[PDB]
């Protein structure tokens, strides 16, 4: 057990071994931003493939050539943190090597006249922080992975949907991932036809010729040939015995039944058969047949046999003729009819009518229509059938050559429509384009390689027109490249993409689902609206792939998945899935990773099958899946088998306990607002859980994990330093290591992230260890929400439907307070009167307003500050102002003017009270720092200093610690060392040349320590003295940070991990709390109703084990409290550990006193459980937890309502249970509105609470009050409420004066209407 | 004269691997830095009303 573990044991109740532990979740990113920076010396992913695919670079004449050499990327100008804070995105400088041969006119083409080699600046490329997120614009963002349809040739059918009759009509897909899409259809008239770019349909002969094949070649092709000779005077055809398995057979010795079993006949085995002349009449010929002495054709290919054309090939001399197969089952005669509907008759007619279906409207010439084809599919420049897209191809058709080629071809187009043909004729079948062999994952590499693509075309077209030209004497290749066009590309993909997120930063939880989020939305994907049922449903191939229960739930339901607890991605971008191989019929620990494509083939097991002492299955017929199927299987037929029981499951509702007990539709809801919590001032563990907080606590990187071993040195609130073990110090380091924690900064919601220690200075800590938990963590466990009792039953009405019923001890405690940061900004800018100033003279305002102010105009850092309070003056230039004559008068009695400058200066909201933590002033270049920054700048460079100072010391104590170990290794006084003053040690003289050199390069060593810490103290100085880049206009922007503590109120949401959501209704006392024998009171009262109709059985459960749980942490505090001795105390907690036959083995006995202790202490408020899911707890077991806490086994108590003292007639399920604070609170969903703002062009009121804007009365509003008959209500929404400019003015002054009376009159949108039909020269006018 | 402010712009870029600060592009230029700022706060399309 690991050090941050042992410290609170969480006890298992999971009964199966685990052989593979849950890898690292946040892989799919970092992996493939890892592929797409990485050098690969194979050049085929990354940056390195999108150079050598674009470069190099050839003038059309041939005068010179750009080619790709290497690339490298610099060092960032600012760290992350810097990056936030400026607002600036965090990238790293981009520098390729390029080289500029210029060829020799005089000299035979290909000869290397000169070499021009440079660095060039190509851009910047923004880069993944550990922790799989980007910094761009100084915000955290998240790039969503994407399903989409893999590259290649899909097979598929209308279902029998669209024509009259069933007539199932099949089409084929070829669709590349960069290209024109290649389309293959059926008619119902049994035709085969082809449509490039989804454009008018014509025969697919067409595009046969354009390649250069006779109607000949494609028969031979498409059809088997059956040949007719003529031996002895008779008719003879080749006879196949396949084919025969009307008319009456020949070979005597062996005959046929007589136009009325094959095969005992077809034994002896002959190749000779005469048919009558009628059988030929029905058939089609085969190929050209040429007279020479008539020199004419007789009969063409593809053309019916009559009895004047056998006259005529008989006189012809002619003696063997072969005509086509067909039947109406296994052979059909489409590809003829194709050919006779098709008027085509050469390649430079197939080309001509490909161009007018391509360019319409346009003369076609023969170079055209040439150049069109080639570049359609048969050009790399146009068309990339890629690796994935090829490799489907190739197992769609089942061609194993031509791996690295990503242009279609002549054997390509062929065999797609020659199986497109037997899957129409019945053998083969259609594909499933909803199954995840077809859909692949795309994530941010190949994206950003896409990306860089294109702003690489773009700049490689400007680099080839320049080449064209030839004055490249005096030209070196960084004159070429515009790296404006590569920087636009990439900023717009990571800015601007829908797959370019605002990062879900409420809990680690949520960050955690959102790196692992895939959706079938964004550029080259699905839409909202067109998307259909089928792509929405979850499929037999998301087993261990995507999580059938998390996804959104509303119109983005299906389109957006999770990825399972699992789940990976291969080379190909096709999601697998781990499995156990079964060998000899036992279970080996060898885990095989699998796709959908190897996983149908195999029967594979689940992980609740029964297993023995020697590692095979229990019972004869295990149960299992094969094919997407599940069923009832031999035990000797098991090839895989599951490695975890949350394998189908992704992280949040791995989160949630007794999962199995629970409905999917409210487990949905579970794991969806299991990502809305809100972090409280006390994070506090779940009695019950599942035990994979720990993963997502650690991996979510909020927390602080020790990069290596070792005793913590110091620890303060903001700074952990630890002293490095022996066994883990690089050669020459200081050997210390500092973690700088995160103190109160605003994140993406306006929460808190804050880090707090955990451990104490002289704690022995190893690699992995949680030194600080970060918001919603406690001791690394993932902490969202609060343990809170919990009394099932009805309460006077309020837990009506789904509302919760809160004691005021809740809010007392502070157990749901949390802490939001807000932002706010004052821009002063540049205007043509003049340029704004921030300053404290601010007119028409009192002393009492400039209290918290300071002599810059800047709030206070720490001022408690409500609603309407100044925070930054600002006062901006005014122009000439026209009065009224009663304001004249006003200002000639009372001379008091001065209008000068207008106050528009940064308040704070209504309804808002907070501290001010933090002040920001960002000046440009050029512009006077007012006092406040000037303060700040000193503030941070005395930070700076300290900081640098401080960490300068603690390492040079570490490594002169080394010092002193190296030379401990022979041992003597140092106390002589120390009768010398410290810097006299410099001062020193030595004669002996071995001891004097020593002095000499350690003097040199000493000064030279000096150089690089100046070194980089001027670079943290040049950070922040310098200025600031703002946009343009703009002078000086102040930011203000406010800190608000929001209690728990009535109208704000609270739920538990089950998807029982509420809204709190009464905030009730005490006293009027039910309450046990014992006199404790509930906290919180839920209804019982709620239970059964959406059955979510698995709170129940929950709340009996939290009881427990909670009950046996009350007798270790009981044997804490009494001070018994620490054997008892180990008996105890050995008795709790061995309840059921779990897998888990916690004995005590090497646990330390001093460890037992610290684990009794930690088990105070409860003893942690851990249920996995689908491997929980089972009824039996929490009954005996219930009774060791001395409970009752039906987790039912008496209680006593605390009005009256009577007791409830009936018991009632009393526990513990998780409830979260979700991020829904009414102090940020109230909204009012009297008069405020109007919109620019329809004169009604604006949209939103950020706005002052009013509610909607939308149709339906409009309908129910016209069929209430409320005509006068109706009237004044519309015209007085809205949009009537003078109406409501003069209702506005009728409600002042008392006069509740309306004039109404005409919607300003009415009139736009008018402007606008009139507009469309169309006389419109309201006649009287 | 945007244009041609552009072009230097691309031109000290590539040639610092920074964007040029206005005061460079000034002595680059041979002009007023103050006319260099009227400059560059004028080379703005307007924004579509329609924009979602």
């Amino acid at each position: 057990y690991s050090y941050t573990e042992k410290k609170r044991i969480r006890k298992d109740f999971g009964t199966r071994p685990q052989v593979l532990d849950i890898p690292y979740l946040l892989s799919i990113q970092l992996d493939s931003f890892e592929k797409f920076i990485e050098q690969d010396p194979e050049g085929q992913y990354g940056l390195e493939a999108a150079f050598r695919s674009v470069f190099p670079i050839q003038s059309y004449n041939g005068n010179s050539e750009l080619q790709y050499v290497s690339y490298r990327l610099g060092e960032p100008v600012f760290d992350v943190k810097e990056c936030q804070i400026r607002g600036v995105t965090y990238s790293k400088p981009l520098r390729v090597k390029l080289r500029l041969v210029i060829f020799d006119k005089d000299a035979p083409a290909g000869t290397v006249k000169d070499i021009k080699e440079q660095e060039v600046y190509m851009g910047e490329i923004p880069l993944m922080t550990e922790n799989g997120t980007f910094v761009i614009n100084g915000t955290e963002r998240v790039i969503v992975s994407q399903l989409h349809r893999s590259p290649g040739v899909f097979f598929d059918s209308d279902k029998g949907k669209t024509h009259s009759s069933g007539k199932v009509l099949y089409n084929a897909r070829i669709i590349p991932y960069r290209g024109s899409w290649l389309d293959f259809e059926f008619d119902p008239k049994d035709n085969l036809y082809v449509r490039i770019d989804r454009r008018r349909k014509l025969p697919a002969s067409i595009i046969l010729r354009v390649l250069g094949k006779t109607s000949a070649e494609i028969l031979d092709i498409f059809f088997e040939k059956v040949n007719f000779e003529v031996k002895d005077q008779t008719l003879m055809m080749e006879l196949v015995p396949e084919r025969l398995r009307t008319f009456d057979i020949e070979a005597d010795g062996k005959v046929y039944v007589e136009k009325g079993h094959i095969r005992q006949l077809e034994k002896d085995g002959v190749n000779f058969i005469e048919v009558p002349v009628e059988y030929i009449v029905g058939k089609v010929s085969a190929k050209d047949y040429v007279n020479e002495a008539t020199g004419e054709l007789i009969i063409t290919a593809n053309q019916e046999i009559s009895l004047e054309a056998l006259a005529n090939l008989s006189q012809a001399g002619y003696k063997k003729l072969e005509v086509l197969f067909t039947n109406d089952l296994d052979h059909g005669p489409f590809m003829s009819e194709t050919l006779r509907v098709d008027s085509t008759t050469d390649r430079i007619s197939a080309l001509v009518e490909i161009y007018r279906m391509m360019r319409p409207g346009e003369p076609p010439t023969k170079e055209a229509a040439e150049s069109l084809f080639e570049s359609l599919f048969f050009s790399a420049e146009r068309y990339d059938l890629s690796t994935v897209g090829r490799m489907k191809f190739n197992s769609s058709i089942g061609r194993e050559d031509a791996e690295e080629q990503g242009t279609l071809d002549e054997v390509d187009i062929i065999e797609v429509m020659k199986k497109l043909i037997s899957i129409r004729n019945g053998k083969g079948e259609v594909d499933d384009i909803d199954h995840l062999g077809n859909r692949r994952i795309r994530s941010v590499g190949e994206m950003a390689e896409n990306q860089f693509r294109v702003g690489l075309v773009r700049v490689e077209r400007a680099v080839k027109e320049r080449l064209s030209l030839g004055d490249l004497d005096n030209v070196m290749p960084q004159d070429l490249i515009n790296a404006k066009p590569i920087s636009a590309a990439v900023k717009e993909f990571f800015g601007s993409s829908q797959l370019s997120q605002f990062m879900d930063q409420n809990n680690p939880l949520s960050e955690v689902t959102h790196k692992r989020r895939i959706s079938a939305l964004g550029p080259g994907g699905l839409t909202r609206e067109r998307a259909g049922f089928e792509v929405r449903d979850v499929h037999v191939t998301h087993y261990g792939r995507l999580c059938p229960i998390e996804t959104p739930e509303g119109p983005n339901i299906g389109l957006i998945n999770s990825l399972s607890a699992f789940a990976r991605c291969n080379e190909y971008g096709f999601l697998e899935t781990p499995y156990r191989r079964v060998v000899n019929g036992v279970v080996t620990d060898e885990v095989d990773y699998l796709s959908a494509i190897e996983e149908g083939q195999f029967v594979i097991a689940q992980a609740n099958a029964k297993l023995t002492e020697e590692g095979g299955f229990a019972d004869e017929l295990v149960t299992a899946r094969q094919k997407g199927e599940s069923g009832l299987h031999p035990r000797e037929h098991v090839d895989y088998m599951d490695v975890a029981t949350n394998q189908v499951v992704s992280i949040a509702a791995s989160l949630i306990p007794f999962l199995e007990h629970d409905d999917a539709n409210r487990a949905l809801m579970g794991a969806n607002m299991q990502r809305q919590a809100v972090p409280t001032l006390r994070s506090e563990k779940p009695l019950v859980g599942t035990g994979i907080e720990r993963n997502v606590a650690v991996d979510s990187g909020v927390t602080a994990v020790a990069k290596r071993g070792g005793v913590i040195q110091s620890v303060d609130a903001s700074r952990i330093v630890v002293k490095v073990n022996e066994e883990e110090l690089i050669p020459g380091e200081a050997g210390i290591d500092i973690y700088n924690l995160t103190k109160y900064t605003r994140s993406n919601q306006n929460t808190c992230i804050n880090q707090r220690p955990c451990v104490m200075p002289g704690e022995p800590v190893a690699r992995g260890d949680v030194l600080a938990d970060g918001p919603s963590t406690d001791l690394g466990e993932l902490a969202l929400g609060q343990n809170m009792r919990i009394a099932f039953m009805p309460w006077n009405g309020y837990n009506f439907e789904d509302s919760i019923l809160v004691s005021e001890r809740v809010v007392q405690d502070d157990r749901f307070t949390t802490i939001h940061i807000q932002e706010l900004s004052c821009v002063a800018r540049d205007t043509k009167l003049g340029a704004e100033e921030i300053t404290a003279d601010i007119p028409n305002v009192g002393e009492a307003a400039l209290s918290k102010l300071d002599e810059s105009g800047i709030v206070y850092i720490g001022a408690e500050v409500k609603g309407g309070d100044i925070l930054v003056g600002k006062v901006t230039p005014k122009g000439e102002t026209q009065l009224t004559p009663e304001e004249k008068l006003l200002r000639a009695i009372f001379g008091e003017k001065a209008s000068d400058v207008k106050d528009t200066s940064l308040r704070v909201p209504n309804s808002v009270a907070g501290t001010v933590i933090d002040v920001q002033v960002f000046t440009r270049d050029g512009v006077e720092k007012d006092k406040r920054a000037l303060e700040i700048e000193q503030m941070q460079l005395k930070e700076a200093k300290k900081d640098l100072t401080e960490e300068f010391q603690i390492l040079e104590g570490g490594l002169l610690a080394r010092v002193r170990s190296v030379l401990l290794a022979g041992g003597y006084t140092e106390a002589k060392l120390s009768s010398i003053e410290r810097k006299k040690w410099l001062e020193q003289t030595l004669e002996n040349e071995e001891l004097q050199n020593q002095l000499e390069q350690l003097a040199e060593q000493y000064d030279e320590l000096k150089a690089d810490f100046d070194k980089k103290f001027e670079a943290k100085r040049r950070k922040i003295t310098q200025g600031d880049d703002l946009a343009p206009g703009v002078l000086k922007i102040v930011k203000v940070y406010l800190a608000v503590k929001r209690r728990i109120q009535p109208g704000d949401k609270m739920a538990g991990r089950h998807g029982n959501k509420g809204v709190i209704s009464k905030i009730n006392p005490v006293e009027d709390m039910p309450y046990d024998e014992n006199g404790q009171p509930v906290d919180i009262v839920l209804n019982p109703l709620g239970v059964p109709s959406r059955m979510n059985i698995g709170q129940i459960l929950e709340v009996h084990l939290g009881l427990a749980a909670k009950g046996i942490g009350d007798k270790i505090n009981q044997m804490i409290k009494e001070q018994q001795e620490l054997a008892k105390l180990r008996e105890f907690l050995q008795k709790v550990y061995d309840l059921g036959d779990t897998r888990q083995r916690v004995d005590i006995s090497e646990l330390s006193d001093e460890d037992v202790r610290t684990l009794a202490h930690n088990l105070r408020a409860g003893l942690p459980v851990a249920t996995p899911v689908f491997d929980g707890a089972p009824e039996s077991s929490i009954k005996a937890m219930l009774e060791l806490a001395d409970l009752p086994a039906s987790g039912q108590l008496t209680l006593f309502d605390g009005r009256t003292g009577d007791a409830f007639e009936r018991p009632v399920t009393v526990g513990y249970m998780y409830m979260l604070k979700l991020n829904h609170l009414v102090d940020d969903k109230m909204h009012a509105r009297s008069t405020g703002s109007y919109s620019l062009v329809t004169q009604q009121p604006l949209g939103g609470k950020a706005q002052f804007g009013g509610q909607r009365f939308g149709e339906m509003e409009v309908w129910a009050l016209e069929a209430y008959g409320a005509a006068y209500t109706l009237q004044e929404m519309l015209t007085v409420k809205s949009d009537d400019v003078n109406g409501r003015t003069k209702m506005y002054k009728n409600i002042v004066d008392g006069n509740h009376a309306m004039e109404p009159g005409m919607p300003e949108s009415f009139n736009v209407l008018l402007k606008e039909i009139r507009s469309l020269g169309i006389n419109i006018e309201l006649e009287d | 004269t945007i244009n041609k402010l552009n072009r230097i712009s691309r031109q000290m870029l590539q040639e610092m691997g920074r964007e040029p600060l206005p005061e460079e592009l000034a002595e680059r230029m041979q002009m007023p830095e103050d006319k260099i700022r009227k400059v560059l706060k004028i080379a703005k399309e307007p924004i579509s009303m329609e924009t979602p």
